[PDB]
């Protein structure tokens, strides 16, 4: 099972950031030149655009899977629920 | 005892925020003697007297939230 | 201070005309729009859910991670000079 | 909260410190 | 070759050492 | 492995005085003992 | 009696979730390239060390430069675990006062058997600080040594307890918010006061600064 | 045991005017050195030491009126 | 019965601020008089007003955070 | 009882005259550093050191106005 | 009592802190104008105020440590 | 009981001696570096010294008088 | 209740190591200012801080022991 | 009870040598910015350092015999 998670890190960066050089690769560099932030744009809106060469949709996705990945602990001890659903 | 308990941790907690008195002392102070080596007034001198007027108060209105957070 | 309190109240007239013809793009969304209304029963059902606390401080942390997105599009320069 | 008893983290910490000498000994010069 | 082109290729060139060689 | 022998150059230069938690071993191990009297008498 | 704050009582709880976890996180956010160029993710990170490895280099100019390459790693690790807990619901573990006991004594006392292993004498003969007066031997050399053997403990302490500190204000200043039922104005001042505060802590990236450098300090004076 | 905090409680809240005057006698400590530097008295520098010593007051006397109000 | 003892326990914890409320005062008007004489304040001279309001506030909160737990 | 709370007021009020005893203890020692630059004693170097006096201490003397009033 | 009397003992023990939380204040207030008048700071002009921070804020927790080891 | 009030208002008005020998450390250390510009010591000075050093100790010991008033 | 003012008697007395906090700020910070404008250290430039931290820490550590022999 | 007032107030009394700690170290630290321009030190310098050192003492060393007196 190693080389299966060893195996999403490196989809989930070639794809979506930031697809590295050293030739082998050389053509596969330019392919994160124009990069797959086109692809991961729409969920937000459209506002952080500034993903170009500082690139936020590559980083800004596991810092919201670690977010979502923590509220799951959190949720057996701040219950507060009534019998019934919010707002 | 419920009256008696809390006025006496309100009063012991404003002593702090007369604490930040002496130091716009030295702010609102030491402007004096930058002033009249260099008349530059109406340049960064006088607004970095407001960067530190504004943020050596908020010390001082910093404990006051404190001791009425303690009133109730 | 008179004239700094009327620069956001310009502002205030400034921001309900850019909300006005930001309106105006949902406008344009009155018919072609099929993104949204799928996914936003999730965070209404989950929202109905539990995700209720002592999080208001989940935002601004999120706010101000809005604003180095301003900035960002001058580091581009910074990253691509090297 | 006022923890105890400090069997856990810091035998955590050490194995981290063969992962950063991994990492940030491979950069270059200017 | 290429710009971006190998981190061993342009390591002949520019030199590398032994422990404690680039002072600064 | 070979988390070893990229780093074992480091090693045997500082851990010569880096290597010292045994100091760390001992003030954590003594610090072991009250916690365990203090529940004993509770 | 026109705006009446509000409080709520409740337990505010550090606990101790699956640690091993946590720690490791922080270090696949950096990763490495062997290429020659890279790819405008990692170059920004690669700028980032070339500044400050040239202010922990620059003082010391001896044969103890080899302990340099090790110090800029110690402040990419609690500069990336002090600022990954400004998130929602996240865990630092610079939290606990455990492992901060052991960053502190395994690398102080790496610094005074460093000259004893050469020097053997002058290390701890800079306990003579000048061209000896009579009056006050026996009062100096109590207090030298008092204020050495507080390092280790002045140099875990303050980590953990400002660190700390920080997190209680998001709290409480945000807590407030949700129980601020009443009058609906001062809502907005009490969440500008938490957007102005999040800025003030990202002041965890400057205590690392006050945790490497008097490193070297309590490194160049015993070498 | 209404009476007995009462009296602690304002006597507490007098402690923080000492730090109003620890300043204020900066904020004219620091116009002796100024006026001896630049004769430039009936100018700016007179007037600062007026809102100095009106600021740092306006710290301090309010803390005397946080007194009052524990007494009454 | 301790319930006064976690008020004035914490409404003693505060004043212990009071420092720090001052000790920023003087690293702002320490500066404009650092300034005045020379201005350069793009270089390193204001970030050695940051670095000193940082470290001072380092040991400033940390004083409130015997405050809560001594409440808490 | 009704008697031990005015005794425990007024010595914690006393000690709002500390930092006005301070507070006058500066004004003087600019004076000697002002005059040492430029004679011009007899002049308003001297006349404003004699205000800035009798403004602090007055300021500490109604502090131990508040003290009697406890005392009585 | 056993349990109250130390809630209020290390209450009055955090203002220990308060002396070096304001003397931090000092010596960072006193390089931003070694530094402007002689720019040499990274001599002795910089380590002299760490070495300064080091033997002054051994002090801030030395305190803090006692108002500890009579709570627990 | 009715001895327990004569030693708080013992120990605590004693603290605001603290103040004024705080003052006379200020004026002390200004006569050291007045006279490092103009060597006119003899001359008034020196004398401006004790002109406020007696005038620093008279707020400290009515500081100090009232401890035996409300003692006895 | 006679332990009960051990612990309290030792919760005041460790503020008087707070005095040696503020007061070492600025000897520290002294020798900031004057070495630039005279580079002559190891001559008694330092050596006068040493004796000016030392004699500085003995009325610390000392108000330290009474903390001690106060409980013991 | 009787020992409840005497163990508060004799550490209630040993703050008041704080502000001795505080007053010391400007005596030892105008010196070193007074030395520093003018090296005569052998003469009046020393002899107005160790007057300066000896009177803060006897601010600080007179209410410790006071706070003697509490005790016994």
């Amino acid at each position: 099972a190693s080389v299966v998670p060893l195996k999403d890190r490196r989809l989930l960066e070639v794809k979506l950031g930031e697809l590295p050089s050293w030739i082998l690769m050389r053509d596969f560099t330019p392919s994160g030149i124009a990069g797959a932030f086109q692809r991961g744009y729409y969920r937000y809106y459209n506002k952080y655009v500034n993903v170009k060469k500082g690139s936020v949709a590559g980083l800004s996705m596991v810092l919201a899977a670690y977010v979502v990945f923590n509220y799951c602990r959190s949720y057996k001890e701040l219950k507060h629920e009534r019998l019934r659903k919010y707002h | 005892i419920d009256t008696a308990a809390k006025f006496i941790g309100a009063g012991a907690a404003t002593v702090g925020v007369a604490g930040s008195g002496a130091g716009i002392g030295t702010v609102f102070g030491s402007m004096i003697i930058g002033y009249a080596r260099n008349p530059s007034l109406k340049q960064q001198l006088f607004s970095y007297a407001i960067l530190g007027f504004a943020l050596s108060e908020a010390m001082g209105l910093f404990c006051l939230m404190v001791a009425f957070l303690i009133l109730f | 201070p008179p004239l700094p309190e009327h620069g956001g109240k310009v502002r205030l007239g400034l921001i309900p005309e850019e909300f006005f013809q930001f309106l105006y793009p949902k406008t344009g969304v009155t018919g072609p729009y099929v993104l949204g209304t799928g996914l936003i029963l999730y965070l209404l059902s989950k929202e109905i859910y539990v995700i209720t606390a002592e999080t208001f401080s989940a935002i601004s942390t999120i706010g101000v991670l809005v604003y180095i997105v301003k900035k960002y599009g001058a580091s581009i320069g910074a990253f691509a000079d090297k | 909260d006022t923890s105890t008893w400090f069997i856990t983290i810091t035998s955590m910490i050490m194995t981290l410190f063969i992962l950063f000498q991994l990492k940030i000994s491979n950069y270059s010069y200017p | 070759p290429f710009d971006q082109m190998t981190i061993e290729d342009l390591n002949e060139v520019f030199p590398e050492t032994k422990l404690d060689k680039k002072k600064y | 492995q070979f988390q070893f022998t990229g780093i074992k150059k480091y090693f045997n230069s500082y851990t010569l005085t880096g290597r010292m938690n045994c100091v760390l071993a001992t003030y954590g191990g003594i610090a072991l003992l009250v916690l365990y009297f203090k529940l004993r008498s509770k | 009696n026109e705006n009446l704050f509000a409080s709520f009582i409740a337990p505010t709880m550090m606990g101790l979730p699956i640690v091993t976890l946590i720690i490791m996180f922080p270090s696949l956010l950096f990763p490495t390239p062997k290429r020659l160029i890279n790819n405008r993710t990692i170059s920004i990170q690669q700028w980032l060390i070339q500044l400050t490895s040239k202010q922990m280099m620059a003082i010391h100019n001896q044969k103890g430069q080899t302990w340099s390459l090790m110090l800029m790693s110690l402040i990419m690790f609690i500069g990336s675990t002090n600022i990954l807990g400004l998130l929602p619901h996240s865990f630092t573990p610079t939290t606990q006062l455990s492992m901060n006991l052991g960053m502190a004594i395994p690398l102080w006392s790496a610094t005074v058997f460093t000259g004893f292993r050469y020097k053997t004498k002058t290390s701890l003969a800079h306990f003579l600080p000048q061209g000896t007066p009579a009056l006050l031997i026996p009062m100096l050399v109590i207090i030298e040594t008092i204020s050495l053997f507080i390092q280790p403990v002045a140099l875990a302490v303050r980590l953990t307890a400002n660190i700390t500190a920080g997190h209680l204000l998001i709290h409480l200043i945000g807590g407030a918010t949700l129980a601020l039922l009443n009058i609906n104005t001062m809502t907005a001042f009490i969440t500008f006061t938490i957007l102005i505060l999040l800025t003030i802590l990202e002041f965890a990236v400057a205590l690392i600064q006050a945790y490497v450098f008097t490193l070297l300090v309590s490194l160049y004076l015993h070498d």
